[PDB]
């Protein structure tokens, strides 16, 4: 039950950024490791004891400090070689070897302020050809043109959060995969029985939050500043 | 628990006067691991005496070797002088060619 | 012959401020081969033999960085045992810790070793079916049903029968003149009277290799006889003495009885 | 050879 | 080779076929070993330890040869809950390393295919309109758009265990008003009996 913060991180090019990751369990170790796609997890930093902390395969452009046994906050410096990148926080337990992992820690970096940008929600409702073939009823929800790719996306029927019958998509959709810095596009489905959306009194409402700028980053555009947020769009049944 | 070392004085060859040999003193089976060995030539202690490094039994006690080159004599009496936390006083075990 | 390789560690905890003290050493058949010690300025694994001096660098680094981490080990063991027995920080308490291999003549494993003992006293070892554990008190308990979790036995089972009977043929083939020797005990007799009526009969046994020898004393082939342990010469051979006061005159009554593994047969020395 | 696993009391 | 080595794949069965797992590590002297498995911009979650006696954890179940230095992964009746990356996980020293992983794809048997491909609308607006290309068969793989306008997305396996029912899905949409297409999926090998109600 290790917790890594902040989920979702954006920094810019030549800004350090330390991610924090504490522990509740009391484990023995922690460990730091980082994922990029095409290889596996490579060790960063660790350490076994308090006041200590060894060297990992890519230590070189990090620095960590073990100063409390419940902390082990990793920087991440200026070493250019962390694009978009996973970053992870791990607890061992030395009797047992198991390693217990924090829901992991996205840095992406970006050269120009004026290239982030909040999703666009929009909940579309099902068909009616579909309502008479299949007796099925397809909520596809919409998020698109936002960067970085730091969005959790939810379905949310009559006031609560639903997991059954959801489908929303691994990875997000490069809108013009051509560029590193493109704008990403998620969707998701929520398929439901046609009984069950023929009814008005049933509300669905796809939720959207996404990871942006803060207070900390200065904003001189017009269009409004991409902060943290929560975009969502909602219908109701039809008959 | 605390375990009052065993002494013993002897030497590596069997002691021939005028022969170039070796005073061991090897203490055994104390505990805990602090323990003060010295070898007593006419009863003052000798500058020079290197020892081994401390090591234990498979019953947990600790043993050590304290030794010293030596041309052995009549004249002379050698002995070891050993104190631990289980001697009310340093312990002095005087040397003997038969034993 | 029967050959072993074990690693003796102890650490003693120094009250308050003062990194405890961490003593790490190797033997191949009762011979020291590395040392580590925390209050050295090397900071280094250092060897005390020949035969593992020329391993290259790769390996006293890497054992460097586990006697590190053995010791980052024993340090909560420090104090993990203090709060199993209610302790205070001002008290200095020892710990000691030994796991080691044991192979027999045909070269193959037979048995393995890792125990635990605080001040003095045992806390657990494991058993020789090397599945189970075993708790002297209370606060061994604890760790007893922790490691049975965990399956410690297994994972230490992989080292036991696998990397460390590996190495210790290794580090035997290497110092082959200083390891497998058997060298036979030169014994001898002496004869003290120490009065007119009685005299003090001594069986010695000088300068034999390995350190198993049995001396007995038995008048005309039939226990109040006087038995040192085995001390070292120093020179990688041992000694022993048996004595015997006997009644002058029946001199000719008692025998000693000398078996090592060099000696071909069991020798029976008379005055 | 140390063994490369250390196991906490 | 590496000091963690698996299979490259990826593997792709289909619901409650058996999928067996392999990795080779280099370290003799390792003696920690476990499956971990994450899913899709996740983390790795522990699945089980792995032991030489051989544990069996239900439709899990690991082997490990010291000798052969090989670890291999069983799991039987895969479901699509078992759909991810199943990485190899061997000790260093008291430090873990990561292989770099295998992944598992289970596709689910579609009893009774019924692809079609509807138009549907905003909730808040009219000229904003999506095409869902759903429940048609696991045999076909939804290709990428070679058009800068039109964004297609990748086959989705939705389950319904409400009604024991599964479903594939493929949503594609563009920018600009002109695109109430049909012809949207058209770079896709589509079934014949396609579904195509008018607008």
């Amino acid at each position: 039950g290790i917790t890594q913060s902040p989920k979702y991180l954006f920094r810019k090019e030549g800004q350090n950024v330390t991610l924090s990751c504490e522990q509740n369990l009391n484990h023995d170790a922690m460990y730091w490791y980082r994922q990029d796609p095409g290889q596996g997890l490579r060790l960063i930093y660790y350490s076994q004891i308090v006041n200590d902390f060894q060297k990992g395969d890519i230590a070189e452009g990090y620095s960590v400090s073990r100063e409390k046994k419940e902390s082990f906050p990793l920087t991440v410096t200026s070493a250019q070689k962390n694009p978009t990148a996973f970053y992870l926080c791990a607890g061992q337990v030395t009797n047992t070897g198991e390693l217990f992992f924090g829901e992991g820690s996205r840095l992406t970096v970006l050269e120009d302020l004026n290239k982030v940008f909040p999703p666009e929600v929009a909940v579309f409702e099902p068909s009616e050809a579909e309502i008479s073939h299949t007796q099925k009823a397809t909520l596809v929800c919409l998020a698109t043109g936002f960067y970085p790719d730091h969005v959790e996306l939810s379905w949310w029927v009559n006031g609560k959060e639903v997991h059954s019958g959801v489908c929303t998509d691994p990875q997000p959709l490069k809108e013009q995969p051509a560029l590193n810095d493109s704008r990403y596009a998620l969707s998701s489905r929520l398929r439901v029985s046609a009984t069950f959306w023929q009814n008005p009194r049933n509300h669905f409402r796809c939720q959207v939050q996404f990871y942006g700028l803060s207070e900390n980053d200065e904003w001189t555009q017009d269009r409004a500043k991409p902060v943290t947020q929560i975009v969502s769009a909602e219908a109701w049944g039809r008959a | 628990i605390q375990r009052t070392p065993k002494i013993q004085v002897y030497s590596r060859h069997p002691a021939e006067n005028g022969k170039s040999n070796f005073l061991n003193c090897y203490v055994s089976g104390f505990h805990p691991s602090d323990i003060e060995v010295d070898l007593l030539k006419n009863g003052e202690r000798i500058e020079k005496v290197e020892h081994s490094d401390l090591s234990f039994s498979k019953d947990w006690s600790f043993y050590l070797l304290y030794y010293t080159e030596f041309t052995p004599t009549e004249k002379d009496e050698y002995a070891c002088r050993v104190n631990h936390v289980t001697l009310s006083q340093p312990k002095i075990v005087k040397w003997d060619r038969d034993m | 012959g029967s050959h072993s390789m074990r690693y003796f560690f102890t650490s003693v905890s120094r009250p308050g401020r003062g990194e405890p003290r961490f003593i790490a050493v190797g033997y191949v058949d009762d011979t020291q081969f590395v040392r580590f010690d925390s209050d050295a300025a090397s900071q280094r694994m250092e060897p005390r033999a020949p035969w593992i001096e020329q391993e290259g660098p790769e390996y006293w680094d890497g054992e460097t960085r586990k006697v590190k981490a053995h010791s980052q080990t024993h340090r909560v063991d420090l104090g993990t045992l203090r709060g199993y027995y209610n302790q205070s920080e001002a008290g200095s308490h020892t710990v000691q810790r030994m796991y080691g291999c044991d192979v027999g003549s045909d070269w193959r494993f037979l048995r393995g070793y890792h125990q635990y003992a605080y001040d003095g006293k045992d806390y657990i070892a494991l058993k020789e079916d090397l599945r189970s554990w075993t708790a002297a008190d209370m606060a061994a308990q604890t760790t007893k049903h922790k490691w049975e979790a965990a399956h410690v036995a297994e994972q230490l089972r992989a080292y036991l029968e696998g990397t460390c009977v590996e190495w210790l043929r290794r580090y035997l083939e290497n110092g082959k003149e200083t390891l497998q020797r058997t060298d036979a005990p030169k014994t001898h007799m002496t004869h003290h009277a120490v009065s007119d009526h009685e005299a003090t009969l001594r069986c010695w046994a000088l300068s034999f290799y390995p350190a198993e020898i049995t001396l007995t004393w038995q008048r005309d082939g039939e226990q109040d006889t006087e038995l040192v342990e085995t001390r070292p010469a120093g020179d990688g051979t041992f000694q022993k003495w048996a004595a015997v006061v006997v009644p002058s005159g029946q001199e000719q009554r008692y025998t000693c009885h000398v078996q090592h593994e060099g000696l071909p047969k069991p020798l029976t020395l008379r005055w | 050879y140390l063994q490369p696993r250390t196991f906490l009391l | 080779r590496k000091e963690v080595e698996q299979d490259p794949g990826p593997f792709n069965v289909p619901e409650g076929a058996t999928v067996a797992f392999n990795c080779t590590y280099s370290n003799s002297a390792s003696q920690s070993f476990f499956w971990y498995r994450q899913d899709c911009r996740k983390e790795p979650k522990l699945l089980m330890s792995v032991y030489s006696s051989g544990n069996e954890d239900g439709r899990f179940t690991a082997q490990l040869n010291r000798a052969s230095q090989y670890i291999s992964l069983l799991i039987r009746d895969s479901k699509l809950s078992d759909s991810a990356t199943y990485l190899c996980v061997v000790n260093r020293n008291n430090d873990m390393r990561f292989g770099a992983g295998t992944r598992l794809t289970v596709k689910p048997n579609i009893q009774n295919p019924d692809p079609a491909v509807y138009q549907l609308r905003d909730s808040k607006s009219s000229d904003k309109s999506v095409c869902l290309f759903t429940d048609f068969d696991s045999q076909t793989n939804v290709s990428q758009s070679k058009d800068s306008d039109v964004y297609i997305t990748d086959k989705c396996v939705l389950d319904m265990r409400s009604m024991d029912f599964k479903s594939n899905s493929a949503v594609a949409w563009s920018n600009k008003s002109d695109f109430a297409c049909a012809n949207a999926f058209n770079n896709s090998i589509i079934p014949e009996d396609t579904f195509f109600p008018s607008p």
